[PDB]
DNA sequence: ACTATTGCGAAAAAAACATTTATTTATAGTAGCCGAAAATAGT
DNA sequence: ACTATTTTCGGCTACTATAAATAAATGTTTTTTTCGCAATAGT
């Protein structure tokens, strides 16, 4: 019962964006409205660590187990967005699909 | 317009919903003759017929109300003996082992005097139930204290024979 | 904000995270994101 | 993880130049070079048959696939527990599903399980009530009744106006809910209202029955319901009219103390009356019994000439103190 | 209000060095109930002190049905006066007492979903299958359910004691929630 | 299959209705519809042709 | 398709809509089955066993024969001329095989 | 077809093990079935 | 405007939910092992 979240924007010296995330947005996805460059992560994803543990049924140690899978952006050229979905499947999983 | 049954548009496909409300009043109709008399097929589905609630699958039903006519048998066994579920079971042919005792605690909420009076009751009656006392004797007239031993005493004597094999 | 919009009924929602994937005024499931308010530099060219 | 260098803790993968090579930015020495890429029995049985089962109703409830993967370890820890022996194998799985329909919060009822299961709503419910407790089930969802107004609508096949129906039944949800109705009552009883009201403004599609083929309740406990809430407060306004934007509190009356009224420094230590006082009322005579004796109960006795007229009917109606002997001549 | 919740049943279960048997107990008695198909033992019914006698095959007994604890002694004594006719030895030695139960009322109507939100990481109730919650107690070891109307009915008191300290103290988390 | 292993019982013969036990089974067509149509090979059983 | 009971025509996804979600762009089968329940032998109507895929443009599909608005309030393009399915997402089509 | 050769095949069984067997304490809740009554419409 | 009856309304009657005992069965339950059949296959 572990889902995936997408945080994003950590902060450094009184501003929000590292050179990867100046295109990251406020929700962790990002910002439709510029450019991308190589580098410069556009999807942010947090995975939990316990992906195959057992169900403990109780609530002991559940707080900090987010590790990072974020998705950058490749190529030689620096390309912009042209825009952001979101969705569900046919079951209720969250989809997301953007397009450059 | 009080919210208990307007009639106010189209309304579609309600007949399917009438044809089956109208229809389900019969079945208890039928069941009704069935308990009276107690005293003494191709069929298409309609998809609202077969609809369940929380009351469905489960034990229980509607015992049949009391009679004044079965007071006098209730009563005066209840004035012979202390309190016998087993003998007035049967008395009460259809009736079972167990709303019997269901009425017995519901006469004591109901009754609170009527019991008492059962209970100081430990003496003969007024003697009218020597009638009752054959009635319940007419029934497969046979020697119950005194016939209903050889029944064992044939039985132990095949035990025998078998010991004997 | 100016948060996100639906696809055709077009409505701003600042749906709460975690919470919801439908949208408001209709029972359409495809969320569409609008654009920002930052400038954005380009040449002519 | 270490360098040879300046013993950093931070590497960082160069993909600039197609390379990938591993480096920290402290004195730039290279990590690694040339990247290599990656081109009982009897328990084991008895889950194999268990995944068949709930496989099985999730197919036929429509469940998707990751309540009836995450069920699988909450019957796993049971069959550790030893929750399984005993009970009915078809009767155990079912409520652990409902486990995990509560804990994803969807819209899925009980009754569901025990219809297809053809058992009672009290039979499933019972094996229940004895694996949350025993299996140390603290935190818990509750059963939200507004999931059931937005479920409902889409089997029963309304209007294609069918946002306004809900968007004004969850307005008046949110207005039931500040009501003092539904306390200690169904929550799929009071949820099978407040759409028989909303689509009642709109549309005659209150038939009292078709209602009843969906939320699967009573129709005398619903229209009990429709009584109950026009008499609470500010209803009679909007009985014929008053468009749905009344914002008020009302009195707080649940049905339960109205019935009661129609029938009309901390406590001391050695206050209430102890039990051991009791105890020294009676001596503890161990064999004599003399000491409560009385009249009646000393009467309570058979009549004697009429053990004969008891043994005749008590024998009349034999048939298992007739058996028994049967039985045990049979044992030898 | 000081009030007093009032206990309405025992149960308590006493030993007997004869073995029982059913045959000598039944058929010269007043309010016989044996059905072996039914249930393996007999039953009595005595309307004063209306309690009922329950006894074994084995020879053990069980009284339950008395209102107060020394109305449930003066019982279980009568009943053995019965054992007395028969050539029996009704030798009992331990009166224990295992469940006392008690109901009561306060009278003003409380919520019950917020403390189920609130005290929900130890005590949890079903809505549709019991219409009151079911609430349980660490320190005296007890479960009691709890309704909507004010009336609280304790259950599985296996000692009268222990429910009055009890109840005095789950009595500031009822008020605690004033339905505001 | 799934009748008889019903119908092999002595209780459940009389009140059994067969019309619950459709959905658990009519999940085969359709995902052997869209896997088919995805992965574009057949695996056919009266000819036996791939 | 339709039951029995409604006749009505469809409610249906979009395609343009089901391409967005990954899902199948599908259609319901119906069937009518009379069967010995007990005592009596009992017909029951309209029981779904399945939802076969419909390539569009076909008389089932919601497509057939539009005028350029309900297809425009559907944002397909007209001059598409369709004959392939929209299973899970991607668009592919039957190639018409041959033998002897 | 008689017999031979064999794996299945149901059925015993065994131990465990929770499940009914009846008691009574209430409280509110449905839930079904029933008149009891009372509106209420045909005539 | 009488005759008839269908709402209209409780009334009844029930009945799991409570522990806390007995307790003779009383369900099964998986695990296991057997013992019989017919099945195959040649004689
Ligand atoms: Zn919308
Ligand atoms: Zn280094």
């Amino acid at each position: 019962h572990t889902q995936d979240i997408i945080g994003g924007m950590r902060v450094d010296e009184n501003g929000d964006p590292i050179w990867q995330h100046q295109s990251l947005g406020p929700d962790g996805l990002g910002e439709v409205g510029m450019k991308v460059q190589s580098g410069q992560i556009y999807i942010n994803k947090s995975v939990p660590t316990n992906s195959a543990d057992a169900p403990n049924p109780n609530n002991v140690n559940v707080q900090t187990q987010y590790r990072e899978a974020p998705v950058i952006y490749r190529g030689p050229e620096p390309s912009h967005i042209d825009q952001v979905m979101m969705s569900v499947s046919d079951n209720d999983q969250a989809l997301i699909k953007v397009l450059l | 317009c009080k919210p208990n049954f307007p009639i106010g548009q189209i309304s579609e496909n309600f007949e399917k919903s009438k044809m089956a409300k109208k229809a389900k009043l019969e079945k208890r109709r039928h069941l009704r003759e069935l308990r009276m008399r107690a005293r003494q097929e191709k069929v298409d589905e309609n998809p609202f017929a077969n609809l369940y609630n929380y009351g469905s699958y489960g034990r229980g039903s509607y015992t049949d109300p009391w009679t004044v006519e079965e007071m006098i048998k209730f009563y005066k066994a209840l004035s012979m003996w202390g309190t016998d579920f087993n003998l007035i079971s049967q008395l009460y042919p259809y009736r079972s082992r167990k709303q019997v005792k269901a009425k017995f605690v519901n006469e004591e909420k109901k009754r609170p005097i009527l019991i008492e009076l059962a209970l100081r009751s430990k003496l003969p009656p007024n003697f009218d139930e020597y009638c009752c006392e054959i009635k319940k004797n007419i029934g497969t007239v046979a020697d119950f204290n005194e016939k209903l031993i050889e029944l064992q005493n044939e039985h132990k004597h095949h035990m025998k024979e078998i010991e004997e094999a | 904000t100016l948060k996100y919009i639906c696809a055709e009924c077009s409505s701003k929602l600042s749906l709460s995270r975690t919470d919801a994937v439908r949208c408001k005024d209709c029972g359409h499931r495809i969320l569409l994101k609008a654009r920002t308010k930052r400038l954005v530099q380009f040449e002519a060219r | 993880p270490v360098c040879k260098n300046c013993h950093g803790t931070e590497f960082e993968r160069d993909l600039s130049n197609a390379n990938n090579d591993l480096v920290c930015k402290a004195c730039g020495v290279v990590s690694e070079d040339n990247p290599i890429v990656s081109e009982l029995e009897s328990r084991e049985a008895t889950l194999n048959n268990a995944r068949r089962k709930l496989r099985a109703v999730s197919y036929a409830l429509h469940i998707p696939e990751y309540i009836t993967d995450a069920a699988f370890q909450w019957y796993k820890l049971a069959l550790a527990n030893n929750f399984v022996q005993g009970r009915r194998s078809q009767n155990v799985i079912a409520s652990c599903l409902y486990v995990a329909c509560r804990k994803e919060k969807t819209h899925h009822m009980l009754i569901d399980f025990s219809s297809r299961l053809q058992v009672s709503v009290y039979s499933i419910g019972a094996t229940f009530l004895k694996m949350v407790k025993k299996l140390h089930i603290t935190e818990l969802p509750l059963a939200d009744p507004s999931l059931f107004i937005q479920h409902f609508a889409e089997k029963l096949d309304l209007a294609d106006k069918k946002i306004k129906v809900v968007k004004d039944a969850v307005k008046l949800a949110q207005r039931m809910s500040k009501d003092w109705m539904f306390e200690g009552r169904r929550p799929a009883g009071i949820a099978g209202a407040c759409i028989l009201l909303a689509c009642r403004m709109n549309n005659l599609r209150r038939t009292h029955t078709e209602i009843v083929a969906v939320s699967h309740v009573a129709e005398e406990t619903l229209q009990q319901r429709l009584n109950e809430f026009k008499n609470t407060k500010a209803a009679k306004l909007s009985v014929q009219k008053f468009r749905e934007n009344d914002v008020e509190d009302g009195e707080a009356r649940p049905p339960s103390f109205v019935k009661n009224r129609k029938k009309e420094c901390p406590r001391n230590l050695h206050l209430l009356p102890t039990t051991d006082t009791y105890l020294s009322k009676v001596s503890d005579d161990p064999d004599n019994l003399e000491d409560v004796d009385d009249e009646e109960l000393n009467a309570h006795l058979l009549n004697e000439e009429a053990s004969k007229l008891k043994e005749r009917i008590w024998i009349g109606l034999n048939a298992d103190f007739l058996l028994e002997q049967e039985s045990k001549r049979l044992k030898q | 209000s000081g009030i007093v919740p009032t206990l309405q049943n025992i149960v308590a279960t006493v030993t007997l060095g004869c073995r029982l048997d059913l045959k000598t107990v039944a058929l010269h008695a007043r309010n016989a109930e044996y059905n072996p198909k039914r249930f393996a033992a007999v039953i009595m019914r005595i309307r004063e002190p209306k309690t009922t006698a329950l006894i074994f095959a084995s020879g053990k007994m069980v009284v339950t049905g008395a209102k107060s604890e020394d109305d449930s002694k003066l019982a279980s004594r009568k009943y053995a006066r019965i054992i007395q006719k028969i050539g029996f030895a009704a030798k009992f030695t331990d009166f224990k007492i295992q469940n006392i139960v008690g109901s009561c009322d306060v009278k003003f109507p409380i919520r019950l979903e917020g403390l189920a939100f609130s005290h929900g990481t130890f005590s949890s109730y079903e809505p549709e299958l019991f219409p009151g919650l079911i609430y349980r107690m660490v320190k005296p070891k007890i479960v009691l359910l709890i309704f909507v109307s004010g009336k609280i009915v304790l259950t599985g008191a296996k000692q009268r004691e222990e429910i009055y300290q009890a109840f005095e103290a789950i009595y500031p988390v009822l008020s605690e929630f004033r339905k505001m | 299959l799934s009748i008889d292993k019903v119908l092999k019982k002595p209780n459940r013969a009389m009140e059994y209705d067969a019309l619950l036990s459709i959905n658990v089974h009519s999940n085969n067509i359709t995902s052997g519809l869209n896997r088919a149509i995805s992965t574009g090979n057949w695996s056919l059983k009266r000819f036996k042709m791939e | 398709g339709k039951k029995s009971s409604s006749s009505t025509k469809d409610y249906l996804t979009p395609p343009h809509e089901c391409r967005l979600r990954d899902m199948t762009y599908s259609a319901p089968i119906y069937v009518d089955i009379e069967y010995t329940r007990g005592r009596n032998i009992i017909m029951h109507k309209d029981v779904e066993i399945g939802r076969m895929p419909i390539m569009l443009r076909s008389n089932k599909c919601i497509l057939y024969d539009a005028d350029e608005s309900k297809m425009a309030k559907l944002n397909e393009c007209p001059l598409d001329p369709g004959g392939y399915f929209i299973v899970n997402g991607t668009e592919k089509v039957i190639l018409v095989q041959e033998q002897l």
